[PDB]
């Protein structure tokens, strides 16, 4: 409540009060490249029909 | 259902005895007190929203 003083009874309040601190980044476990070449570096292209 | 009577005009009825009738009046009074934390329904957990 947007106050510097307040009346007297009972309120419903937001959180305010805990934040998180750390980090899971948890992923699977590949590590092989994937073939950026015969894709990118290759010797031959089609026709585009 | 139809019960139609006509008319009199020197004929009275007198009821003779009498019946003690308990009824049932259902009447609603409160309903249910809901509350609503409108930063966690609309944005959840985000910082950005
Ligand atoms: C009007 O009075 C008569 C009696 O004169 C009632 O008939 C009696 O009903 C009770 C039960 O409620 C019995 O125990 C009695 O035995 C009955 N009569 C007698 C004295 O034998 C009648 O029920 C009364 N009015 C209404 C329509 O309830
Ligand atoms: C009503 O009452 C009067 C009294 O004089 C009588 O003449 C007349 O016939 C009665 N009519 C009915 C509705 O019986």
């Amino acid at each position: 409540t947007k106050s510097f003083s307040v009346e007297k009874g009972i309120y419903q309040t937001s959180n305010f009060r805990v934040s998180p601190s750390t980090e899971v980044v948890r992923f699977p476990n590949i590590t092989n490249l994937c073939p950026f070449g015969q894709v990118f570096n290759a010797s031959t292209f089609p026709s585009v029909y | 259902e139809d019960q139609s009577v006509a008319y009199s005009n020197n004929s009275i009825a007198i009821p003779t005895n009498f019946s003690i009738s308990v009824t049932t009046e259902v009447l609603p009074v409160s309903m249910t007190k809901t509350s609503v934390d409108c930063n966690m329904y609309i944005c959840g957990d985000s910082t950005e929203c």
